[PDB]
C-alpha cells in the first residue's frame, strides 16, 4: 500500500486507511516541512503508531539531512515494547518491498 | 469516596443483587493486590461471569492498564474527576500559572478533570474496531464547558438527544446500541 | 463391597416395571440373575464452597453439645471501612477458585437420483397427434354428452358399500395388560440377544457371550409357549401369533447362522 | 461439498434466571422455547434421518428433558411442559457438555454429533474447568455452535471457533429466527469429518392378509391398543406405529424411501439466480413461474433454462421448493 | 374460501391413442366435465376459486388464470377461455420422438408457486384452503422421480392436498405423492362416468371431507431398491454424503468415490 502522499510517496503496511489517517498523515509531513514544533491529536490508541512511524521513515528517506533520527517517546516499557512490535512489523514491510537490506536501525531503551 | 460509595450500597442490598449479576472486584492502594484483582478480573471477563472493576481515576492501574475488544467494554465513570481542594501543593501550581501565563483557576481545574477523565474512558476505542460505550454518570459533564473541553473525537458522536438520559433511558440506549453493534460488519 | 446389593435395593421398589421383568425372569427359573445385570440447603452449600474458613470451623465445630441455630446466629458476625473492600476481594477471587476447580464433493452418476428407486411405432405418434388434433373441432356438448343418467345410476351403485371402489374389535380388555408385559419382556431379553448378533465379531471372547445368549434363547422360548398355552385355552378366539413371529424368526438367523459359521469354518 | 446427512444433534437450553428477564416482547424462555418448538418441527422436517435430544440446565446442574428420539411431537410435549418451569439457578456449561459427551460418546463414528447452546446468562459456573473439557470435544469430534443471548461470551467464542461451530448473538427476535433456520440445515463436512455405511432397514405398511385370517394383531413398541395393521421390520418383527424410528433390538433405523428422497435437495442446491431489476427484452408481461404481470422491477433468470420469475417466485423456489419450476423440464 | 387447481393430463400420444381406437372416451369429454367440476366448484360459493393447468410432453401450460344463452357471466368467461386455450395447446404442437412421457413435476410446481402467489395477494383476514385435484392419464416417467418427490414435500410443508385421480393405469409414484399430504386417490374404471366421481369423492373440501364417507384409501407400497438392478430390497446401505439405496456391502459406493475405512 504505497500512499501518494502530497509531500511525497509513502509507503504502508496494512491495506487501508481512514480518511482521519490522511489528515493526519498531511498535517504531520505540514509540521515536519515547516520544521517547527507542534501538538497533534489522533483517537485511536493502535494506527497512530504506524502511520506515524511510516511518516517519518518516508520523510527521513526523502530528506534524510533534515531529520538525523527519530526519538519515540512512550509511557510505559509494556506500551513501547507494543511500539517496537509495531515498528518491526513495518520494517519487514517495507524489506519485502524494498528486496533487500537498508541502515536502517532502530532500538529501545 | 470510592469505599463510602461502596458501604453504602453494602448496607443497602444494591451490592448483593450487583454481586449475584456479575462478579464484582475493587481496587486498593496496594500494588500486590491491585496486580492481582486485575488479573482475576481478565480471567473473568474472558470466562461468562464478567467482572465489574471499580478503580480511581488518579489509581495507576487506570493509567497503565489498556482495555480492548472483551475488556472493559462499557466504561463507566462516578463524577467528575476532581482533586481534593485542600492539597497545597496544587494551590501553588494553580495560583502560579493564575499568575504567569494567565489561566484562570476553575478553567485550569476544569481542564486537569476532563483530560483525566479522557484518559481514563478513551481505553475501550484501543484499536481494530472494538465496539463499546462509555456513560459519564454526571449531570456536570452535561455543561457546555466540559463537553467542550472534551476530546473532540468523543464529542462530535455525542449529541443532545442522549446528552442527559435518565438512569434507564441510558440503559435502553445501551441495550439498543450493543443489540446494533453485535451484529457482523 | 455389595455394590449390586445396594442397586438391587435402591431399584427394588423404585421402579416398578424394570424389577418385575427381572423377577419375571426368575420366576419359572429360567436362567441365573448375575447375568442380568452383567450384561447391563443451598445456602449452606453455597458457603461451605465458597468460605473454606467456614469449611475448617465446621470441622472443628461440629455440634458438639450446640445448636445448628446458634451456628446460624454465628455467621453474619477507617479500619472497618478497608476490612469490607477487602472482604469483597477475597470472597469474589473464592468464587472465581472455587469456579476454577482442577471437502468438495463430486459425483459421477447423478442420474440414479433422477430415477431413484421407484421401479419401471414411431408412426403411431403421428397418427394420435393428428387424430386428437382433428378431435376438439367441436366443443361444448355439455347438455346431454358429458353424463347419463344410467352410468351415474351405475357410479353410484359403485360408490355403495357393496359396490366397486368402495369395500366399507375391543372385546377383551384385561388380555391387554398380560400381552403388553409379555411383549415387554421378550423385548428385554431379545436386546442383549440382539445386541452383537449383526456384528460378526470374529474373537472368541466376543462370540462366548453370543454362544450363552443363543443358550439362553432356547431357555426363555422353552416358557414362552406355557403361558401362550395357558391364554389360549380360553375362548379359542382373537389369536396371538406376532409374538411366534418373533421367536420363530429368531431361531431361523440363530440357525441360519451357525450353519454359516460352521460353512465359514 | 460434502454434507452430514444423518446428524444427532443436541440443543442445550439454560433455565437461568438471567432468562426471567424479559428482553423479548414476551418472556426470554417463554420466547426460546415457543420458537425452539418451530425449530424441531422443522428440523424433523427437513432432516428425518436426523434425531434430537434437548438438555435443560438450571441450578448448576443439568437434566435430559428429552432423550434422543425421531418423533417431533414427543420433543414439542416436552417444550410445552418446560414452558412452566421454575427458571431459578445457573448454569453450567461443563455439566451439561459432560451429559451431552456422555450421550454422543457412544453413537456411531458416521453420523454427526452436534450440540447448539442456546446461552443466556453469560455466567458460567462449573465445578472443573471447561478448557480441558475442550480437549476431550475436540478429540471427539463433537461440534458445539453456540448461540448467545445478550452476550458475546469469550469461553463460548472459544469454543464455537476450537471445537468447529459457529458463535452467534442475537440482534432481535427476527435475527434469532434466521439463526435457528440456517442452524436447522445440515453442516458442512470438514477435514476432521469422516463417511462411513450405515446399515438402513426399509418396512412396508401391511394390514390383514384377506378378511382378517391369519390376522398380525399387536398394541405397540414404544395406553396403545391393539392394531389391525401398520409397520413391522426386518428384524424385529415387531410391529411399530410410526416411521421412521431406531430399532429398540436391531438397532438399525427403519425409515421408508421418501424420508430419504426428502434430502435430495441438499446434495443438489439450486444456483441462485441473477436479479435483474430492468425488463432486459422480456416482453412476457405474465411472470413465466406464477402467469402473474410483473408489478415490480424485478426479474431472475436461471443460466439454462434462461426463464422469467417475479420476486414471489424466485424467493419461494430458493426456500421450500428447492428447484426452478421450468428448468425441471 | 377454497382454492381448487386442476392438474390435467393431456399427453397428447395417450389420448390420441384413444382417438384411433376410437373408444367412447376422449379428450374433449374430459375437459368437459374438467371444466364442469371447476364451474361447480365456484358454483359452490363467491369466495371460491378456480384454476387449471394442462400438461404436454413439452410444457405445461395455463388454461385459467353476455348472457347469450341467459348464462352466468363468470362460468361464461371461464368457459369461453378454457375451450379457446385447450383448442390453441392442442393444434400447435412441435414433435420431439425422443421425449414422449407426459411431464407432470413441472406442472405442479406452476400449481405450487401459483397458490404461493394467490396466497400472498388474498387479504389474511380470509383463510385460504388450497388443493390441486390432479388428473393423470399417462404412465409417469422414471426420471422425474426426484423433482416430483421435491414438489410433494414442498406442498407436505405448504398444507395442499394433492388428490390424484388416475385412470387407466395406477402410478405408484403419483399415489405415493397424495399419501404423503393426506389427499384422497380414486382410481376411477368407468371413464364415461368420471364427472359423477368428481360431484363425490373430489368436489368436497377439507373442511367437509372429514365428516363424509369416501372411499378408503389404498394401500401404498413404500418400496425401496438398489441403484444396480432396480428391484425391491429390504435393506439398504446408504453412505453419509449420497444417502443412496445399494445393493451390498461395498469397499467404496461408486456414486461418492469416497475414501471409506473399514472396520
Ligand atoms: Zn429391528
Ligand atoms: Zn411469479
Ligand atoms: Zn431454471
Ligand atoms: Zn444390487
Ligand atoms: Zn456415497
Amino acid at each position: 500500500m504505497k500512499l501518494n502522499v502530497d509531500g511525497l510517496l509513502v509507503y504502508f503496511p496494512y491495506d487501508y486507511i481512514y480518511p482521519e489517517q490522511f489528515s493526519y498523515m498531511r498535517e504531520l509531513k505540514r509540521t515536519l516541512d515547516a520544521k517547527g514544533h507542534g501538538v497533534l491529536e489522533m483517537p485511536s490508541g493502535t494506527g497512530k503508531t504506524v502511520s506515524l512511524l511510516a511518516l517519518i521513515m518516508a520523510y527521513q528517506r526523502a530528506y534524510p539531512l533534515e531529520v538525523t533520527k527519530l526519538i519515540y517517546c512512550s509511557r510505559t516499557v509494556p506500551e513501547i515494547e507494543k511500539v517496537i512490535e509495531e515498528l518491526r512489523k513495518l520494517l519487514n514491510f517495507y524489506e519485502k518491498q524494498e528486496g533487500e537490506k537498508l541502515p536502517f536501525l532502530g532500538l529501545a531503551l | 469516596y470510592m469505599e463510602s460509595t461502596v458501604a453504602s450500597w453494602y448496607e443497602q442490598g444494591i451490592l448483593e443483587n450487583i454481586q449475584r449479576n456479575k462478579l464484582l472486584f475493587i481496587e486498593t492502594q496496594d500494588g500486590a493486590e491491585t496486580s492481582v484483582a486485575l488479573e482475576k478480573y481478565q480471567e473473568a471477563c474472558e470466562n461468562g461471569r464478567g467482572a465489574i472493576l471499580l478503580s480511581v481515576a488518579r489509581g495507576k492501574v487506570s493509567e497503565g492498564i489498556d482495555f480492548v475488544h472483551h475488556y472493559g467494554r462499557a466504561v463507566i465513570m462516578f463524577g467528575v474527576p476532581y482533586v481534593y481542594t485542600q492539597s497545597r501543593i496544587l494551590k501553588a501550581r494553580l495560583e502560579y500559572l493564575r499568575d504567569q501565563f494567565q489561566i484562570r483557576e476553575n478553567d485550569f481545574l476544569t481542564f486537569d478533570a476532563m483530560r483525566h477523565a479522557a484518559q481514563c474512558v478513551g481505553r475501550a476505542i484501543r484499536g481494530k474496531t472494538d465496539y463499546g460505550l462509555m456513560v459519564f454518570a454526571d449531570k456536570r459533564f452535561a455543561r457546555g464547558d466540559k463537553r467542550g473541553k472534551l476530546p473532540r473525537w468523543i464529542q462530535e458522536h455525542l449529541t443532545d438527544a442522549n446528552l442527559n438520559l435518565t438512569v434507564d433511558e441510558g440503559v435502553q440506549v445501551a441495550k439498543y446500541f450493543l443489540r446494533q453493534m453485535a451484529q457482523p460488519f | 463391597a455389595n455394590k449390586e446389593l445396594e442397586e438391587k435395593n435402591r431399584m427394588l421398589q423404585e421402579d416398578p416395571v424394570l424389577f418385575q421383568l427381572y423377577k419375571d425372569l426368575v420366576v419359572s427359573q429360567v436362567i441365573s440373575a448375575e447375568e442380568f445385570w452383567a450384561n447391563r440447603s443451598d445456602i449452606i452449600e453455597s458457603i461451605f464452597r465458597t468460605y473454606p474458613a467456614v469449611k475448617m470451623k465446621y470441622a472443628e465445630n461440629v455440634p458438639h453439645n450446640m445448636t445448628e441455630k446458634e451456628f446460624w446466629t454465628r455467621f453474619f458476625q477507617e479500619n472497618s471501612n478497608a476490612a469490607i473492600i477487602k472482604r469483597f476481594n477475597h470472597h469474589s477471587a473464592m468464587v472465581l477458585a472455587a469456579g476454577l476447580r482442577k471437502i468438495a464433493l463430486n459425483l459421477k452418476k447423478s442420474d440414479r437420483y433422477y430415477h431413484g428407486p421407484t421401479p419401471i411405432t414411431s408412426q403411431d405418434i403421428i397418427n394420435s397427434f393428428q387424430s386428437i388434433r382433428q378431435e376438439m373441432e367441436a366443443y361444448t356438448p355439455k347438455l346431454t354428452q358429458v353424463l347419463s343418467s344410467s352410468a351415474a345410476s351405475s357410479t353410484i351403485t359403485a360408490l355403495s358399500p357393496g359396490g366397486a371402489l368402495m369395500q366399507g374389535q375391543m372385546v377383551p380388555n384385561d388380555i391387554q395388560s398380560e400381552l403388553k408385559h409379555l411383549y415387554v419382556a421378550v423385548g428385554e431379553l431379545l436386546r442383549h440377544f440382539w445386541s452383537c448378533f449383526p456384528v460378526n465379531t470374529p474373537f472368541l471372547e466376543e462370540k462366548v457371550v453370543k454362544m450363552k445368549s443363543n443358550l439362553e434363547r432356547f431357555q426363555v422360548t422353552k416358557l414362552c409357549p406355557f403361558q401362550e398355552k395357558i391364554r389360549r385355552q380360553y375362548l379359542s378366539t382373537n389369536l396371538v401369533s406376532h409374538i411366534e413371529e418373533m421367536l420363530q424368526t429368531a431361531y431361523n438367523k440363530l440357525h441360519t447362522w451357525q450353519s454359516r459359521r460352521l460353512m465359514k469354518k | 461439498v460434502r454434507l452430514g446427512m444423518m446428524r444427532h444433534l443436541y440443543v442445550v437450553v439454560d433455565g437461568s434466571r438471567t432468562m426471567e428477564d424479559q428482553d423479548l416482547k414476551p418472556n426470554r424462555l417463554t420466547c426460546t422455547l415457543k420458537l425452539l418448538e418451530y425449530f424441531v418441527e422443522e428440523y424433523f422436517d427437513q432432516n428425518p434421518i436426523s434425531q434430537i435430544g434437548i438438555i435443560v440446565t438450571k441450578s448448576k446442574r443439568a437434566e435430559k428433558l428429552t432423550e434422543l428420539s425421531g418423533n417431533p411431537r414427543k420433543h414439542i410435549t416436552s417444550l410445552k411442559k418446560a414452558v412452566d418451569m421454575t427458571c431459578h439457578g445457573e448454569p453450567s456449561l461443563y455439566n451439561s457438555l459432560s451429559i451431552a459427551m456422555q450421550t454422543l460418546k457412544h453413537m456411531p463414528g458416521h453420523t454427526s454429533r452436534e450440540v447448539l447452546i442456546i446461552f443466556s446468562s453469560l455466567t458460567t459456573c462449573d465445578p472443573s474447568n471447561i478448557y480441558d473439557l475442550i480437549k476431550t470435544l475436540k478429540a471427539a469430534k463433537i461440534r458445539v455452535s453456540v448461540i448467545g443471548l445478550s452476550a458475546e461470551v469469550r469461553v463460548c467464542t472459544v469454543l464455537a471457533r476450537e471445537t468447529g461451530g459457529t458463535y452467534h448473538v442475537i440482534l432481535d427476535e427476527s435475527h434469532y429466527k434466521e439463526l435457528l433456520t440456517h442452524h436447522v440445515s445440515p453442516p458442512p463436512a470438514s477435514s476432521s469429518s469422516e463417511c462411513s455405511l450405515i446399515r438402513m432397514g426399509f418396512p412396508q405398511h401391511t394390514i390383514a392378509s384377506l378378511s382378517d385370517q391369519d390376522a398380525k394383531p399387536s398394541f405397540s413398541m414404544a395406553e396403545p391398543g391393539l392394531t389391525l395393521g401398520g409397520y413391522f421390520c426386518p428384524q424385529c418383527r415387531a410391529k411399530y406405529c410410526e416411521l421412521p424410528v431406531e430399532c429398540k433390538i436391531c438397532g438399525l433405523t427403519l425409515v421408508s424411501a421418501p424420508h430419504l428422497a426428502r434430502s435430495y435437495h441438499h446434495l443438489f442446491p439450486l444456483d441462485a439466480f441473477q436479479e435483474i431489476p430492468l425488463e432486459e427484452y422480456n416482453g412476457e408481461r405474465f411472470c413465466y413461474g406464477c402467469q402473474g404481470e410483473l408489478k415490480d422491477q424485478h426479474v431472475y433468470v436461471c443460466a439454462v433454462c434462461q426463464n422469467v420469475f417475479c420476486v414471489d417466485c424466485d424467493v419461494f423456489v430458493h426456500d421450500s421448493l428447492h428447484c426452478c419450476p421450468g428448468c425441471i423440464h | 374460501l377454497n382454492l381448487l387447481v386442476i392438474v390435467v393430463d393431456a399427453n397428447p400420444i395417450w389420448w390420441g391413442k384413444q382417438a384411433l381406437k376410437e373408444s367412447q372416451f376422449t379428450l374433449s369429454k374430459c375437459i368437459d366435465a374438467v371444466m364442469v367440476l371447476g364451474n361447480s366448484h365456484l358454483f359452490m360459493n363467491r369466495s371460491n376459486k378456480l384454476a387449471v393447468i394442462a400438461s404436454h410432453i413439452q410444457e405445461s401450460r395455463f388454461l385459467y388464470p353476455g348472457s347469450k344463452d341467459g348464462k352466468y357471466e363468470l362460468l361464461t368467461s371461464a368457459n369461453e377461455v378454457i375451450v379457446e386455450e385447450i383448442k390453441d395447446l392442442m393444434t400447435k404442437s412441435d414433435i420431439k420422438g425422443q421425449h414422449t412421457e407426459t411431464l407432470l413435476a413441472g406442472s405442479l410446481a406452476k400449481a405450487l408457486c401459483y397458490i404461493h402467489r394467490m396466497n400472498k395477494e388474498v387479504k389474511d383476514n380470509q383463510e385460504m384452503k388450497s388443493r390441486i385435484l390432479v388428473i393423470k392419464a399417462a404412465e409417469d416417467s422414471a426420471l422425474q422421480y426426484m423433482n416430483f418427490m421435491n414438489v410433494i414435500f414442498a406442498a407436505q410443508k405448504q398444507n395442499i392436498l394433492i388428490d390424484a385421480c388416475v385412470l387407466d393405469s395406477d402410478s405408484g409414484l403419483l399415489q405415493q405423492a397424495c399419501d404423503i399430504t393426506g389427499g384422497l386417490y380414486l382410481k376411477v374404471p368407468q371413464m364415461p362416468s368420471l364427472l359423477q366421481y368428481l360431484l363425490w369423492v373430489f368436489l368436497p373440501d377439507q373442511d367437509q371431507r372429514s365428516q363424509l364417507i369416501l372411499p378408503p384409501p389404498v394401500h401404498v407400497d413404500y418400496r425401496a431398491a438398489c441403484f444396480c438392478h432396480r428391484n425391491l430390497i429390504e435393506i439398504g446401505y446408504v453412505c453419509s454424503v449420497c444417502l443412496s439405496i445399494f445393493c451390498n456391502f461395498s469397499p467404496i459406493c461408486t456414486t461418492c468415490e469416497t475414501a471409506f475405512k473399514i472396520s
